[PDB]
């Protein structure tokens, strides 16, 4: 019970640091390297328009959210394809152009591959380096060329809100889950010029336009992304931050550029923020029970608030699953802290309600032949913290529901993801580690709690029989 | 019996005690202590010269027990457990004094809550031993004050005066984020309600009064939580004007919008409504009412708050001019 | 309609759909057999008695705790209380397993009945 | 004199809004373009182990403050041309050539005309794009060329502290003043990388060996030199920082930078005044401590002195503009008069290379600012002659700061012709300074002939 509570909190610092886990250090390889996107290179500009219509079908959600007017997507693009036929430079025109690549590249990352295949031409793949694993690899060939060509474009330029959404455009994907010290260190250049453009200024006021309002909710929706994510990606590598200058839902007891919420508007980016600051405060902030009980009642409201949304249309689908994934994913972080360190009752199976939850949410977003939809990492990153928590508690303790649960979580993974093949790679060897921990154990200072002991001493100076105990420690 | 209401989880406990609002008592205290101490006020008093911990009803604070430091210590772990005071004609100056000098040399001064249940003169010894001696009393954010004599006398910042030792030192008006206040009939009737210098506060606490009117009340930055309960009749915000802005095209239900784009001068109206509408309630994002049974004053609110739990009424229900935007 | 419930001794009691959605936990667990884990077969039968003698009765809410300690304890339900203790502690137990409140604080009512009409001699056993 | 006052505080406003005043867009048109290192390029590396003798004798001060032993950089120099001759990678390699060649580009800026013309080759300058002139031409040149390479390889490696001595040592230079807003990202990256490391963990503690000392001083004197820069060059185009985080002499750097903060950002009061001015007085007795026997020793104390001077200058300025005391016309005059004295002696010393690091040219532009604004508003010839001993000086010494101080020449003689204005109450000079600063915020995102005159200008 109370080394059960002390093995949790070492499964908090080991889950951190599990979690906390190629490019050419010299951008002059990429000097010349051809293109993806000129007329006879590879991506044929008729079908180029088709990738963008299925953009607007499928993904408005992103950036609709930033973005004022749209049109002004295609208008741009005919103007650019105009000026280059003619040129067969600036600010403006540069921009537009990573706009576009980027919004590109996020709409190759959310597709299906046949139809990218049909679409893509022939004689440039014998030009070319070169199924699931020619699509993943074209997707990162134009990646590294798009990157070549922003990060010069970034530094050597004024400040224009446009880089952010460039950044923005690019964060969902598996762009900073593989190269996450640019991630972090362009995240930092973003941070500057958010709060250089003053875009905490959507505070909004008397008699202005229509468009002066449209231009400041765009803020406000960059804004509460930028602190998402600020948090989402807030390792020890990084110490930069802003998520701060937000300020937390929870109405505490105990306690002027600091934003208060609830003040403002209500465009759902505004739920995410608060489900996230939910997340901080149980993370990093002072523990209560009341406080969690308080956070609980407030979830099941703002999950009744997201279920009141109803099916359209592909975009509502994926956000209202996104959002009510995010809530399940929250209670059972609370749940979590409630049975492991006070251990109220019935907690373990109402604690397995929602995973079952979110198991068969995102079954149904296979059977529906969206799979594609399922690769936001976000969902990667919560599927990996429940195979987690599911191996620690099922070789310490005996329920064949959790080897259910665990079971289908693992083979899921498995058998489906080729992207994120170094995260899941180490993860499931090590994952193996552990089952293999499940024989030992199953042949109180344990011995294994002492091995996990010396498994986050060797982690945190990574960062800058007992005989055969040691043995089966050199073997794993 | 005991133990087998002792091998149980804290929340069944815990709701068994609320309704009941000795290992009974230890374990009672350790859950109140562990969720919220709303039921029972703990703090520190002497008798005989020795100094106990004494723990009370929340009212008037009628005594129950008290215990000593390192029974309580024994019984719990030791730290500096934050704790609270309060100043009676039981507790006035020299037991004060002596808590004071004593927790400076024995002891140290760990201890948050004040609290003004008695000593409406502002005299008596009580104010002139305690305002010299706030600067080592450090924790705190919170106060608790009874009569609108002393709130006149001392809070309401339009009676300027030029008493230091009588009045505060103002880096303690810094650091009193929270804020607790009772007993008196009328605050706001012609009242000069006006706290500007009451400057890093964010959390009001009021209860049990027979009349109010909000007109009267202006405010710092950083105050959004009201807690008020029971009284009377309301004057909430007049809002008339606000009313007279308003047509029929949109309103359905209890709530109002503008979906088309296209109409920029009903939609910069609506927007030039909530707005003004927020601004009325500038400084606020939260209220709690228990039953007050009246409120005269029109009301139109936001939707996104009401549609979360900030606008927290309990059934005070002798009003119908009530709508959304 | 009916729905069976499993006493985890294995006995399949059944009740009507919507005297069970009473329930929330089962109102959820819905939205036909469900399991009741750590539950006994009287348990959940003196619970479905209860159930069915409250149906068409009001109860405030969950947050109007004033209210909720306005405390007229049913007699109906105070005299079907007259068991020991443990069985009461297992109604309890379930009925925290199950988010039926109205039933939970009953028992509440009548255990802080019962410590506070004490004696000393209830502590001088102590 | 309250008018005074109040005036003294809009030309705070109006120093502020002056302080806070090609290269191209795509990387890409430098992507080929040459050299000036190679064998046969330029710079004939036996010349430049020259450059680098001329670096260690008289320009120490910066990197002997920054790293552990600086017998490595002709160590990794040499290894460097070796590889490079036997190559005719890695981080480690490109980092230590990065520091090379921004350690020469540093010595360019401070060497004479003369000898760098004599050793750079000949038909190479009829290879490449084309006195002080050329000096200066050829200083940006190389400037540009190493920024190319530094810009690309910034942000794709590992977070080590060399880059951070790349960019101390660039920014004694025109670079930050010419370039502020790369110059303000890459010093938010800086910054990033230094809150990383845990730089601030300088916390010399027991048992630790000799190399630890050394990487604790380097690591010391970087921060605090970090936090120096970050406080000098924070305009609103930055926000971000390090110089909150506060409250040997590179702490004396530091200190005197602290002070002129809780200056310029917070509390006018009188006895704080005191007490900040006692501790400067006592910080001189501890500047002219240090005896002169060497070029970077007299260097480092004229910059030091300079720095006291100035702030002293800015103290005093402050208490005579808040409060008025008498005879602080003279007591201000005179600090000023030191300043001069101090660059009269390395200009006569025929050190006037020295001169030209770009805070003494904030200096007196701030000075000669204050002078020129309370010479029109109130008569003393020692303000006038110092004023125009300041801009014949400035004008007849200054080449690479050339549009800075052309366009804050241009406006002083503007402001000039004001003089005859007020030559020839709300008077309606002080209502165009308000509608001055009114024009700079609203670019930062017979008052009929007044304006006449002003459409004139």
């Amino acid at each position: 019970n109370l080394y059960d509570k002390k093995l949790f909190n070492i499964w908090n610092q080991y889950e951190r640091l599990w979690i906390h886990d190629a490019f050419p250090l010299d951008v002059s390889e990429y000097n010349n390297t051809k293109d993806f996107y000129g007329y006879e290179c590879l991506f044929s500009k008729e079908s180029i328009f088709k990738i963008l219509d299925h953009s607007l079908e499928r993904l408005g959600w992103l950036y609709f959210g930033f973005f004022t007017d749209i049109s002004e997507l295609p208008y741009q693009m005919e103007r650019y394809w105009n000026e280059y036929e003619s040129m067969n430079k600036s600010a403006d025109q540069i921009l537009w152009d990573l706009v576009l690549r980027s919004v590109i590249v996020m709409t190759i990352y959310y597709m299906p591959a046949k139809s990218i295949l049909s679409l893509v031409d022939i004689d440039a793949i014998e030009k070319y380096p070169l199924e699931l694993k020619k699509k993943y690899e074209i997707f990162d060939y134009c990646l590294r060329h798009t990157l070549n060509k922003v990060l010069r474009t970034i530094f050597t330029l004024p400040p224009d809100v446009r880089t952010l959404q460039i950044f923005l455009i690019l964060s969902n994907t598996n762009f900073l889950q593989i190269y996450p010290s640019l991630g972090n260190n362009i995240l930092v250049h973003c941070i500057h010029l958010a709060k250089v453009l003053g875009i905490k200024d959507f505070k909004l006021k008397i008699n202005d336009s229509g468009s002066t309002r449209l231009q400041k909710l765009s803020m406000h929706n960059i804004w509460f992304r930028l602190s998402t994510v600020d948090y989402m990606r807030s390792s020890p590598n990084k110490i930069i931050a802003l998520h701060t200058d937000n300020s937390s839902a929870l109405t505490r007891k105990t306690l002027i550029d600091s934003i208060d919420v609830y003040d403002v508007e209500s465009n759902l980016e505004v739920l995410r923020w608060k489900i996230t600051s939910l997340d901080r405060d149980l993370e990093v902030s002072e523990p209560s029970l009341k406080t969690l009980k308080a956070m609980k009642e407030l979830l099941g409201l703002l999950d009744r608030k997201t279920s009141v949304s109803n099916d359209a249309s592909f975009n509502t689908k994926f956000e209202s699953f996104f959002l009510k994934l995010q809530c399940n994913f929250v209670m059972w972080k609370i749940l979590r802290y409630e049975f492991m360190q006070y251990g109220v009752t019935n907690g373990l199976q109402k604690l397995c309600c929602p995973a079952r939850r979110i198991i068969a949410l995102v079954a149904n977003f296979l059977k529906e032949d969206y799979f594609e939809y399922t690769t936001h990492p976000f969902c990667v990153h919560i599927l990996c913290v429940i195979a987690g928590f599911f191996s620690f508690y099922c070789i310490f303790h005996e329920a064949d529901e959790v080897r259910d649960l665990r079971n289908d979580a693992v083979g899921l993974l498995k058998l489906l993801f080729d992207p994120l093949r170094p995260v899941i790679s180490c993860f499931f060897s090590n994952l193996s580690r552990l089952e293999e921990l499940r024989h030992i154990w199953k042949s109180l200072v344990h011995p294994v709690m002492y091995v996990l002991k010396t498994d986050i001493i060797k982690l945190k100076r990574n960062l800058e029989s007992s005989d055969f105990l040691e043995v089966v420690r050199e073997f794993n | 019996d005991t133990k087998l209401f002792l091998s149980l989880p804290i929340d069944i406990r815990y709701t068994v005690y609320f309704f009941l609002g000795d290992i009974i008592l230890t374990d009672r205290l350790r859950v109140c202590l562990q969720y919220e101490e709303q039921w029972f006020s703990v703090q520190w008093i002497v008798v005989s010269g020795e100094l106990e911990i004494g723990i009370f009803t929340t009212d008037e604070q009628f005594l129950q027990v008290s215990y000593t430091i390192n029974e309580y210590c024994h019984l719990l772990s030791i730290a500096q457990q934050d704790l609270r005071l309060g100043i009676n004609v039981s507790d006035i100056n020299d037991v004060n004094e002596l808590c004071k000098e004593i927790q400076h040399r024995w002891l140290f001064d760990t201890v948050s809550y004040i609290s003004f249940i008695n000593c409406w003169d502002l005299d008596h010894e009580n104010v002139v031993s305690i305002i010299p001696c706030m600067e080592s009393f450090n924790n705190l954010h919170m106060l608790r004050i009874e009569s609108k004599n002393m709130f006149n006398n001392l809070i309401n910042t339009q009676g300027v005066r030029e008493n230091p030792g009588k009045t505060i030192v103002y880096n303690v008006r810094q650091n009193i984020f929270e804020l607790e206040l009772y007993t008196l009939r009328d605050l706001g009737y012609k009242s000069v309600v006006d706290l500007q210098k009451w400057e890093q506060l964010q959390c009001l606490s009021l209860s049990g009064c027979e009349f109010i009117d909000l007109n009267n009340l202006i405010l710092p930055q950083h105050c959004k939580m009201l807690i008020l309960k029971e009284v009377k009749y309301i004057i909430w915000w007049d809002l008339s004007h606000l009313l007279k802005r308003i047509r029929p095209q949109w309103i359905i239900n209890g709530q109002v919008k503008k979906p088309t784009k296209k109409e920029e001068e009903e939609e910069s109206e609506w927007y030039n409504l909530y707005l003004e509408v927020v601004q009325t309630y500038q400084p606020l994002n939260f209220i709690e009412l228990h039953n007050a049974k009246r409120v005269k004053g029109n009301l139109i609110l936001p939707a996104r708050l009401v549609t979360e739990s900030r606008i927290k009424i309990s059934n005070g229900t002798k009003v119908d001019s009530v709508l959304l935007i | 309609q009916n729905v069976v419930l499993v006493s985890v001794e294995g006995e399949r009691f059944v009740v009507d759909r919507k005297i069970a959605e009473r329930s929330l936990l089962l109102k959820n667990y819905l939205q036909i057999v469900m399991p009741v884990p750590n539950v006994r077969s009287s348990v959940l039968q003196k619970v479905i008695e209860w159930a069915v003698h409250h149906k068409d009765s009001n109860f405030p809410d969950e947050d109007d705790d004033d209210s909720r300690k306005a405390a007229p304890v049913d007699p109906w339900d105070r005299e079907f209380l007259k068991v020991d203790q443990e069985m009461l502690y297992e109604i309890i137990l379930a009925a925290n397993y199950l988010n039926i409140k109205p039933l939970l604080d009953a028992g509440c009512k009548v255990v802080a009945e019962m410590i506070r009409g004490r004696t000393p001699e209830e502590i001088r056993r102590t």
